């Protein structure tokens, strides 16, 4: 009720990374959560004023 | 078992052996709700982790 319903703000509480959305699946005596996170890969340096 | 005889020791052994593992019964309950006090404080660590 805070990852599947709704778009949370809680990292390490809705998977690993900035939580996007959540797909639940049934399981024998279990619940399985998929997670979608926005975790970018490639960067640089940059220079400010 | 040695001094008391198994006819009239059996009501003594009635709640000697049946009662002794009732004392880590104490201990694990003392354990886990310090452990689950931290297993959720894991999640409370995970709040600002």
């Amino acid at each position: 009720s805070e990852c599947v319903l709704g778009q949370s703000k809680r990292v390490d509480f809705c998977g690993k990374g900035y939580h996007l959305m959540s797909f639940p699946q049934s399981a024998p005596h279990g619940v399985v959560f998929l997670h979608v996170t926005y975790v970018p890969a490639q960067e640089k340096n940059f220079t400010t004023a | 078992l040695s001094r008391l005889d198994p006819p009239e020791a059996e009501v003594q052994i009635d709640r000697l052996i049946t009662g002794r593992l009732q004392s880590l019964q104490t201990y694990v309950t003392q354990q886990l709700i310090r452990a689950a006090e931290i297993r959720a404080s894991a999640n409370l660590a995970a709040t600002k982790m």
